[PDB]
RNA sequence: GUGAAGAGGGAAACAACCCAGACCGCCAGCUAAGGUCCCAAAGUCAUGGUUAAGUGGGAAACGAUGUGGGAAGGCCCAGAC
RNA sequence: UCCUCCUAAAGAGUAACGGAGGAGCACGAAGGUUGGCUAAUCCUGGUCGGACAUCAGGAGGUUAGUGCAAUGGCAUAAGCC
RNA sequence: GCUCAACGGAUAAAAGGUACUCCGGGGAUAACAGGCUGAUACCGCCCAAGAGUUCAUAUCGACGGCGGUGUUUGGCACCU
RNA sequence: UGCCUGGCGGCCGUAGCGCGGUGGUCCCACCUGACCCCAUGCCGAACUCAGAAGUGAAACGCCGUAGCGCCGAUGGUAGUGUGGGGUCUCCCCAUGCGAGAGUAGGGAACUGCCAGGCAA
C-alpha cells in the first residue's frame, strides 16, 4: 500500500504542528486535481478551503493537475484567507515532497499575500 | 442534631491514625461523653474507631 | 559469595500527581523511557524527564491509537 | 427435579459464608430479557441431586415465592477438597 | 526423578505456600488423588508414589502426574556457619495447596483404583483423598 | 505496638504477651482484661446438650464395631440379616 | 567506587559474606538537521549454489534492531539509509 | 598531571614476628561447660516392592512417609 | 433534506482481521507516456513532471456475514484495611472494600468541520 506509507511519512509534521498550536495549510495532491485547505489550530474545523475540483477554478484552467493549476489554487486559497482575517499560517506538505505542484502552490500562496 | 459519643476502651496500643481520630473527635480518656454535630465526617471518624467508642 | 553488588537508587517516578498546581519548569515525571508522553504545555528532556512548560494544573490522559499515557497541563 | 428456594437479601462475602455455615448455599438464576435473581437454597438436597447425570443436562423447575422458574445448571463451584457445593449458575 | 530441563535461575526464594489450589477438577483421567492438606512434594516422593501406583495396577491403565517440581530447594552443608552465600540446590519440590489433584488414573475399575491410590497416599507427606470425574 | 524510659491488674512465678498510662490523700462507688468450690475477692448461678479419657491439664503419620449428632443409600408379611 | 534487575510489602526510600549481570569506554560521523525507508524467520522457483552468500514473489508482522549489561523506552520511528 | 580502585582520597614516602611478652578494655567477641534449636546423630513408628523353597508382615524389609529423645556432629552467641 | 466521493480531525479493537459482495457520470485508483522539474547507491519500481486512450482487476470505499479477535454483567470465589479469635508455617470471625478468570449476553463502531457530484 502507498497511501499508508504517505500517512506515516506525514505524521511527524502533523503531530509536531498540532503541538505548537499553529494554523496549518493542508495540501492534498492527486494525479488529477490538487486540493488545499487552511485548518484551525485545534484541527477539527476548517476556515478556508479551495481546489481544482471547484468549478469556479476548474472552468478557467486548461487541465486540472499541473504547476499552472496549483498556482491558481495557491493564489485562490491565499486570496480567501486574507478576507477571512488569516495571515500567519504554517504549510503542511502532507507527505508530498516539496518540489513541483506543492511548491508551485506554496510560492503562489506566498506571492498572493499569505505570510509563511 | 447532635450525637453523644463515649470512649469505651484505652488508646494505648493503637495506631497513630486511631490515636489521631480520638483527638479529632475530642475524646481524651476512657468514659468521656462528648457530644458532636452529626455529619458524614463525624460518622466516618466514629466508623474508623467503632471498636473503642459507643454512640448514644 | 559470587555477587553482592547493586546501584544507588535513582528516585524515578511521578513527582507531581494529577490535579496538582505546578509552576513553569516544575518536573512532573522522572523516568527512563517514555512511559508517559508529553502533551499540551509539557516538555520532554534528554533524560525523558517530563516537565511543565507553563503554570497550571497537571492532567494525566490516556489517548492515541496505541493507547498511550500522556501528561498535559491546563491553566 | 423440583427444589424450593428462597430469595437472597444480604449478599457478599460475609453473608455467603454465614449461609454456607448453615446447611445452605447461594445460587443465581439468569437468562432472557429479565433481570438476574439471587437464590438461597438448601445444601443437602442439591448435593444428593447432582449425583444423577440428568442434573447437568435436563430442565429443573426452581420454586421461588410460589413461582416455578425453568432452568438448566450452566456452571457450578465445587468446594476445593471437601465433597460439597459452593455456588450454582442456573441459565434460563 | 523429575526435574526441570534447564531453568532461567538456579536458586529461588523460599516463598509462602498459601491460598487454595487451581488444578482442582479431574480433567484427563476418570479418577484422581486430590490433596486435602497443604505442603510440598519432593521429586522423590512423586516418583515413589508413582511407582507404588504403577506396580499396583500392573501394565494396564493410564496414569497422569498433574504436579511437577520446578522449585529448587537449597540446603547448607553440615558443620557450616550462617551466611557466606545462599546454600546449594539439593532437591526439587512442587508446592501443594489444598484442592490440588496430584495424580489421575484411567482404564481401571473403581475397586482396584482406590487401593492403588492408598499405596501412593502412604508415600506422600500430605493428607490426600480420592476424587471421581464428575460431568460438569 | 510495647519495653528501653511505665508503675498498677491478669497470664502460678514471667522487661517486650492481654488489660491500662501512678500529681497527692480517703477504712467510698462503677467497670477492663481476667475471673467467681477451697488455698484467695466473687455463681457449689440458670437453662440445653457433649465428654468417662482425669480428656480437660503437651504432639504426628497412621490405626480402631469408643461415643454423639445429622443427610442419604441396600430388604420383608411372597417373613431379608 | 559506579550502572541494571529482583529482594522492596502497586509513590520515593529500604539491609544481609541475599539472588543474577555489567562499567573504568566508544564515535568528526555512531553528532546536527533535512528527505527517505522497514524488520526476524520461513515457504516456493531459480546457474555454479549446497541448510545458509546474491535474486524474485508470497508468508509473518517487530519474534528484529538499538556501538557494549540489564531495565524502561522507540513506526511520528530513538531503527536502517 | 593520581587503577589517591581501601574509589569522601590519613603521609610525597612503609612489610613481618612474639610461646619472652606487657597495658587498657570486652562475656559488645571465640575456645570449656550451661542455654535456645534439633539439619545431623540416636531411638521408635507408617506404607509394604521384595527376601524368607511356598507365604509380604517367624525374621528381614527397598522406594518413600511421620514422630520422639536431647546421647553425637553442628548452628546461634543468651550467662560467665 | 437525503444519497455517494475526497480532505482534515474526535474517538482508539462493540471500532480490528478473515470470508462473501457490489461501485466508476464526477471523486479515487491503477493506467498512459518520459525533452522539461526532479528521481534511482541499478531500474520513470519509488519519487517527479506532461497527459486522460484504458479499467474498476489490484487497491480503496460501501453493504452482508460471528470465522476469530474485542467488549462483558448479576452471583460466587480469591485477596485485603480495621478490631477480635484459633487447633497459629496456616486459617477463622465482625465490619468496610472486593477482583482475575470464567458465564449469560453484546458485537461486523460512532461522530464533527469542509469540498465536490447526483435525486431534490
Ligand atoms: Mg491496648
Ligand atoms: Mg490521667
Ligand atoms: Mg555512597
Ligand atoms: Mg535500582
Ligand atoms: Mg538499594
Ligand atoms: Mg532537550
Ligand atoms: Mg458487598
Ligand atoms: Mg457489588
Ligand atoms: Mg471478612
Ligand atoms: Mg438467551
Ligand atoms: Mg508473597
Ligand atoms: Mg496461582
Ligand atoms: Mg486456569
Ligand atoms: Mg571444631
Ligand atoms: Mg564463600
Ligand atoms: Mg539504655
Ligand atoms: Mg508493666
Ligand atoms: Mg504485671
Ligand atoms: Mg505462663
Ligand atoms: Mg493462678
Ligand atoms: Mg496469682
Ligand atoms: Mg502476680
Ligand atoms: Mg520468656
Ligand atoms: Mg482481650
Ligand atoms: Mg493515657
Ligand atoms: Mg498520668
Ligand atoms: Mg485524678
Ligand atoms: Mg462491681
Ligand atoms: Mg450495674
Ligand atoms: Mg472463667
Ligand atoms: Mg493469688
Ligand atoms: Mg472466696
Ligand atoms: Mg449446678
Ligand atoms: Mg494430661
Ligand atoms: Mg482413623
Ligand atoms: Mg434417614
Ligand atoms: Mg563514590
Ligand atoms: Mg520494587
Ligand atoms: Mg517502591
Ligand atoms: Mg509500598
Ligand atoms: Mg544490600
Ligand atoms: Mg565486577
Ligand atoms: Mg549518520
Ligand atoms: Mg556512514
Ligand atoms: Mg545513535
Ligand atoms: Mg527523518
Ligand atoms: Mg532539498
Ligand atoms: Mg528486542
Ligand atoms: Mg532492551
Ligand atoms: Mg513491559
Ligand atoms: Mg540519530
Ligand atoms: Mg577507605
Ligand atoms: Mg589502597
Ligand atoms: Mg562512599
Ligand atoms: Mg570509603
Ligand atoms: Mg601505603
Ligand atoms: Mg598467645
Ligand atoms: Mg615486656
Ligand atoms: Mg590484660
Ligand atoms: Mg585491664
Ligand atoms: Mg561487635
Ligand atoms: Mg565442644
Ligand atoms: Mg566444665
Ligand atoms: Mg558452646
Ligand atoms: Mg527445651
Ligand atoms: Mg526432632
Ligand atoms: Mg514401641
Ligand atoms: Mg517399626
Ligand atoms: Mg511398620
Ligand atoms: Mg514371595
Ligand atoms: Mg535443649
Ligand atoms: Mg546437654
Ligand atoms: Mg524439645
Ligand atoms: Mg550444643
Ligand atoms: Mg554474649
Ligand atoms: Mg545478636
Ligand atoms: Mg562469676
Ligand atoms: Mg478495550
Ligand atoms: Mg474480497
Ligand atoms: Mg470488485
Ligand atoms: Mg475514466
Ligand atoms: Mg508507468
Ligand atoms: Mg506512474
Ligand atoms: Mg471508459
Ligand atoms: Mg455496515
Ligand atoms: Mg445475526
Ligand atoms: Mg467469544
Ligand atoms: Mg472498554
Ligand atoms: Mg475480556
Ligand atoms: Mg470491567
Ligand atoms: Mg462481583
Ligand atoms: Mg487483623
Ligand atoms: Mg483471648
Ligand atoms: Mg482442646
Ligand atoms: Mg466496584
Ligand atoms: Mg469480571
Ligand atoms: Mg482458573
Ligand atoms: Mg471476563
Ligand atoms: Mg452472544
Ligand atoms: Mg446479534
Ligand atoms: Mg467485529
Ligand atoms: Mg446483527
Amino acid at each position: 500500500d502507498k497511501k499508508s506509507a504517505r500517512i506515516r511519512r506525514a505524521t511527524r509534521a502533523r503531530r509536531k504542528l498540532q503541538e505548537l498550536g499553529a494554523t496549518r495549510l493542508v495540501v492534498h495532491r492527486t494525479p488529477r486535481h490538487i486540493y488545499a485547505q487552511v485548518i484551525a489550530p485545534n484541527g477539527s474545523e476548517v476556515l478556508v478551503a479551495a481546489s481544482t475540483v471547484e468549478k469556479a477554478i476548474a472552468e478557467q484552467l486548461k487541465y486540472t493537475g499541473n504547476k499552472d493549476a496549483a498556482a491558481a489554487v495557491g493564489k485562490a486559497v491565499a486570496e480567501r484567507a486574507l478576507e477571512k482575517g488569516i495571515k500567519d499560517v504554517s504549510f503542511d506538505r502532507s507527505g508530498f515532497q516539496y518540489h513541483g505542484r506543492v511548491q508551485a502552490l506554496a510560492d503562489a500562496a506566498r506571492e498572493a499575500g499569505l505570510q509563511f | 442534631k447532635t450525637i453523644k459519643i463515649t470512649q469505651t476502651r484505652s488508646a494505648i496500643g493503637r495506631l497513630p491514625k486511631h490515636k489521631a481520630t480520638l483527638l479529632g473527635l475530642g475524646l481524651r480518656r476512657i468514659g468521656h461523653t462528648v457530644e458532636r454535630e452529626d455529619t458524614p465526617a463525624i460518622r466516618g471518624m466514629i466508623n474508623a474507631v467503632s471498636f473503642m467508642v459507643k454512640v448514644e | 559469595t559470587r555477587n553482592g553488588r547493586d546501584s544507588e537508587a535513582k528516585r524515578l517516578g511521578v513527582k507531581r500527581f494529577g490535579g496538582e498546581s505546578v509552576l513553569a519548569g516544575s518536573i512532573i515525571v522522572r523516568q527512563r523511557g517514555t512511559k508517559f508522553h508529553a502533551g499540551a504545555n509539557v516538555g520532554c528532556g534528554r533524560d525523558h524527564t517530563l516537565f511543565a512548560k507553563a503554570d497550571g494544573k497537571v492532567k494525566f490522559e490516556v489517548k492515541g491509537p496505541k493507547n498511550r499515557k500522556f501528561i498535559s497541563i491546563e491553566a | 427435579f423440583t427444589i424450593n428456594a428462597e430469595v437472597r437479601k444480604e449478599q457478599g462475602k460475609g453473608a455467603s459464608r454465614r449461609l454456607r455455615a448453615a446447611n445452605k448455599f447461594p445460587a443465581i438464576i439468569y437468562g432472557g430479557k429479565e433481570a438476574p435473581l439471587a437464590i438461597e437454597l438448601d445444601h443437602d438436597k442439591v448435593m444428593n441431586m447432582q449425583a444423577k447425570a440428568e442434573f447437568y443436562s435436563e430442565v429443573l423447575t426452581i420454586v421461588v415465592d410460589g413461582k416455578e422458574i425453568k432452568v438448566k445448571a450452566q456452571d457450578v463451584q465445587r468446594h476445593p477438597y471437601k465433597p460439597k457445593l459452593q455456588h450454582i449458575d442456573f441459565v434460563r | 526423578m523429575l526435574q526441570p530441563k534447564r531453568t532461567k535461575f538456579r536458586k529461588m526464594h523460599k516463598g509462602r505456600n498459601r491460598g487454595l489450589a487451581q488444578g482442582t477438577d479431574v480433567s484427563f483421567g476418570s479418577f484422581g488423588l486430590k490433596a486435602v492438606g497443604r505442603g510440598r512434594l519432593t521429586a522423590r516422593q512423586i516418583e515413589a508414589a508413582r511407582r507404588a501406583m504403577t506396580r499396583a495396577v500392573k501394565r494396564q491403565g493410564k496414569i497422569w502426574i498433574r504436579v511437577f517440581p520446578d522449585k529448587p530447594i537449597t540446603e547448607k552443608p553440615l558443620a557450616v556457619r550462617m551466611g557466606k552465600g545462599k546454600g546449594n540446590v539439593e532437591y526439587w519440590v512442587a508446592l501443594i495447596q489444598p484442592g490440588k489433584v496430584l495424580y489421575e488414573m484411567d482404564g481401571v475399575p473403581e475397586e482396584l483404583a482406590r487401593e492403588a491410590f492408598k499405596l501412593a497416599a502412604a508415600k506422600l507427606p500430605i493428607k490426600t483423598t480420592f476424587v471421581t470425574k464428575t460431568v460438569m
